[PDB]
């Protein structure tokens, strides 16, 4: 086999499109929110500080 | 017939007409008996209801 | 593999990598020619969409299509259905020493 | 509207939706911005000794035939002409050189950067001068990080003290050795520091040794190199983002030849981005006649390079698009599809290379093409493998490793090694007849001969009819 | 291979370098040759069948 | 030999592993003489 370094990173759709949504399940995010983050039409902050 | 017409006018007498003849494609004929050859078989456009 | 006549026969997961890899090449590219942002979150996004196409075509979106105008088929649908890699060639197989 | 499509190519419209066009006065106002920012980034550049002796390395090699002018110059504002205002440059170096000896030196800045300016560069270079700087200043303030780390958090030392005694000089111990008896915790606890502390400042005042030029002249040009190359780049996306649809209307037309409507509009998008670049408002012109040759050049270069699995070059492509449209002018002048033979007296070229042309394999079948009058079978099912051979042939191998171990084995053991080594049987390598001279120290013309006579017993019946089985 | 190239020096039967890719009747079939229809491309030359 | 199949995600590292070197073009063949 070989391997592609992406230029930046991808979800797998697998893990995100698949009913129980396991990165939306693991994050307690819901799929509607992450779908618009994933297509760059909303941030969402990463330990902004309380 | 390509016709030119002529400035300020709805619908005034054209300046120029060039009248040719165009070949646009090749249709397949049907023989006598109502069957197409097409790659040198023999081949019948059935019907359709709907 | 070509075929006989000078022609070939290719898998579509060829087309598959080839759009990643075209879509990753020019995210290099923009990003390394400074490019304004709304251009590189468009090609992100497409990015984005070649390789969810490559892992399971049609399941986010639309599928892409061809030179066929047919949904070519990506690594997810090699392994299900009727005629996946489970049902067609493990559990059940064409066999040597048999006829009709 | 977000979000309720997928879309990708939908949410791109209406990203680039709500940027409004450029008048034919905007255009020459944001050039002119550009065109600002380009001459402070070179008015920061041209106040530096090292691009001024760079570029007298270069015209040294030049002298030298080392390298050429076009390889350093875009033009001037003659050959003879360029190095005697190359002579004039260096006589202005030499003598700002001689006159740098403070207050002479002051003006000789004023001076040496009138004859520097009056070069035009190249891109390739001109970004070296810029990275000469880049290296620069990357060194210095990896140096000014330091010395907050050693002395501020380390020693509970006062930030607005680090400002006080640090920023303003920079270059006196002011902060290191005369900062000591001030009656601080920090006072007393820099000695522990101190073996690394002036060290560094060594390495920092070993810049000064460098360039000639002190930490404030290192920043304070910096900074106006900070904010010409950030003025030029603001401007350049207010113009592409303008235009953003021009590369739309454009890339709709080559929408359906093997390139998604996506991968053209961002292949477009690069050239656009190369028109801005090039753009030049003196001449009257308005942007969207110069910029339609780069984004129609980007998105057609593409095609050639993307679109096919087995990929041609771009000028057999320029063929191939020749012959679809010499070929197609005359299926309305004649009625009927061309020949070869007719095409080569059309198109000027034997018919052996445009036999060659109609011979280039087109985009491959899938093998997922149906084949028959139903969704189960498929052209892949029907591509064999030929790089396997039978075992019908792969047991007549193992039957002939087996006659000719019988046979060998009837011959002397002399021969039943030369035959084993001039013929690579049940082992590696086989040898010449000078190769297994040295295996037994008989001469090569003798081994030649011993060859020969155990290849004369082989051929005798009775050792010989079960091999001429498998011819 | 080795055991290939002793019997090629054995009995010094050269190779061919042409590989024998005839058309012949397939298993089974048992008829007689009515009709052969030769075609030629237009920058060969003709065989005395054709 | 095995006695049990076991799955679970793949690390970058564990995909590098597997590689034998990156795919930096989108190239198949030589249109001419047909070489990888
Ligand atoms: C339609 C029929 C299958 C019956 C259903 C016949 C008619 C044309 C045949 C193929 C073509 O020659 C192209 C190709 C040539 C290559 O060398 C490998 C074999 C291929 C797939 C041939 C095998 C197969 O027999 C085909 C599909």
């Amino acid at each position: 086999m070989g391997h592609i370094e992406l230029a930046s990173p991808t979800a797998h759709i697998w893990f995100l499109k698949s009913l129980p949504s396991r990165i939306g399940l693991l994050l307690d995010m819901p799929l509607r929110d992450i779908e618009r983050v994933l297509y760059f039409e909303s941030y969402v902050v990463i330990e902004g500080g309380m | 017939r390509l016709v030119i017409y002529e400035r300020e006018a709805p619908e005034g007498t054209v300046k120029d007409i060039k009248e040719q003849e165009v070949y646009m494609g090749e249709i397949p004929l049907m023989t006598d008996n109502g069957t197409f050859v097409i790659n040198g078989t023999e081949r019948v456009i059935v019907s359709q209801l709907h | 593999v070509p075929l006989d006549g000078g022609r070939f026969a290719t898998s579509d997961l060829n087309d598959l990598y080839r759009r990643v890899i075209n879509r990753n090449n020019r995210l290099k590219r923009l990003l390394d020619l400074a490019a304004p942002d709304i251009i590189v979150r468009n090609e992100k996004r497409m990015l984005q969409e070649a390789v969810d196409a490559l892992l399971d075509n049609g399941r986010r979106g639309r599928a892409i299509t061809g030179s066929n105008k047919r949904p070519l088929k990506s690594l997810a649908d090699m392994i299900k259905g009727k005629q996946g890699r489970f049902r067609q060639n493990l559990l059940g197989k064409r066999v040597d020493y048999s006829g009709r | 509207e977000i979000g309720r499509t997928t879309d990708p190519v939908r949410m791109y419209m209406r990203e680039m939706g709500t940027v409004e066009l450029l008048t034919r006065e905007g255009e020459i106002d944001i050039a002119k911005r550009i065109e600002d920012g380009i001459n402070q980034v070179q008015c920061s550049v041209a106040e530096y000794p090292e691009a001024i002796t760079y570029l007298l390395e270069q015209y040294d090699r030049v002298e030298a035939e080392e390298a050429r002018l076009s390889d350093l110059i875009t033009g001037f504002v003659d050959p003879e002409l360029a190095r005697e205002k190359f002579a004039e440059l260096r006589a202005q170096y030499v003598v700002t050189r001689d006159t740098i000896k403070h207050a002479t030196a002051q003006e000789e800045i004023l001076k040496l950067s009138e004859v520097f300016k009056q070069f035009r560069l190249v891109p390739k270079q001109f970004d070296y001068l810029v990275n000469s700087m880049r290296v620069m200043m990357d060194r210095v303030r990896t140096q000014e990080r330091l010395i907050m780390k050693l002395c501020v958090e380390q020693c509970k030392m006062p930030k607005k003290n680090f400002i006080t005694l640090f920023t303003g000089n920079e270059t006196s111990d002011t902060w290191f050795n005369a900062a000591i008896a001030m009656n601080k915790p920090w006072s007393e606890k820099l000695h522990d520091v101190s073996e690394e502390v002036h060290r560094a400042l060594q390495k920092l005042q070993q810049i000064e040794e460098e360039t000639g030029l002190t930490i404030e002249q290192v920043k304070d040009i910096n900074r106006r190199m900070s904010i010409g190359e950030a003025k030029a780049r603001r401007a350049k996306k207010e113009m592409v983002e303008a235009n953003l649809r021009l590369v739309i209307s454009i890339a709709k037309k080559y929408t359906n030849r093997g390139l998604q409507f996506l991968d053209l509009i961002q292949e477009g998008n690069i050239g656009l981005m190369k028109a801005v670049d090039k753009f030049e408002y003196r001449r009257g012109y308005k942007f969207s006649t110069y910029a339609t040759w780069w984004i129609r050049q980007a998105i057609t270069r593409s095609i050639a390079d993307q679109a096919r699995t087995i990929r041609i070059p771009v000028h057999m492509i320029e063929t191939i698009n020749k012959l679809n449209r010499i070929s197609r002018q005359m299926l309305q002048e004649m009625g009927r599809e061309p020949t070869p033979e007719e095409l080569a007296e059309r198109m000027l070229m034997p018919e052996d290379k445009i036999r060659k042309v109609l011979k280039i394999a087109k985009e491959p079948i899938s093998m997922e093409t149906p084949i028959g009058d139903d969704e189960d079978s498929h052209l892949g099912d029907f591509i064999e493998d030929t790089t396997l051979e039978l075992p019908l042939d792969s047991a007549t191998t193992e039957s002939l490793r087996a006659a000719t171990h019988d046979v060998l084995a009837g011959l002397t053991a002399r021969e039943a090694k030369v035959l084993r080594m001039r013929f690579g049987i049940d082992m590696n390598t086989d040898y010449t007849l000078e190769e297994v001279g040295k295996q037994f120290d008989v001469t090569r013309e003798r081994i030649r001969q011993i060859e020969a006579k155990a290849l004369r017993k082989l051929r005798h019946p009775s050792r010989s009819e079960v091999l001429r089985s498998f011819l | 291979t080795p055991e290939e190239k002793l019997l090629r020096a054995i009995f010094g039967e050269k190779a061919s370098d042409v590989k024998d890719s005839s058309l012949r009747v397939p298993n089974g079939v048992s008829g007689t040759v009515i009709d052969v229809q030769v075609f030629t491309r237009d920058g060969v030359e003709k065989d005395k069948r054709a | 030999e095995f006695d049990a199949i076991k799955i679970a995600l793949a690390s970058p590292d564990m995909i590098r592993s597997w590689s034998f070197g990156e795919v930096k073009k989108p190239e198949t063949i030589n249109y001419r003489t047909f070489k990888p």
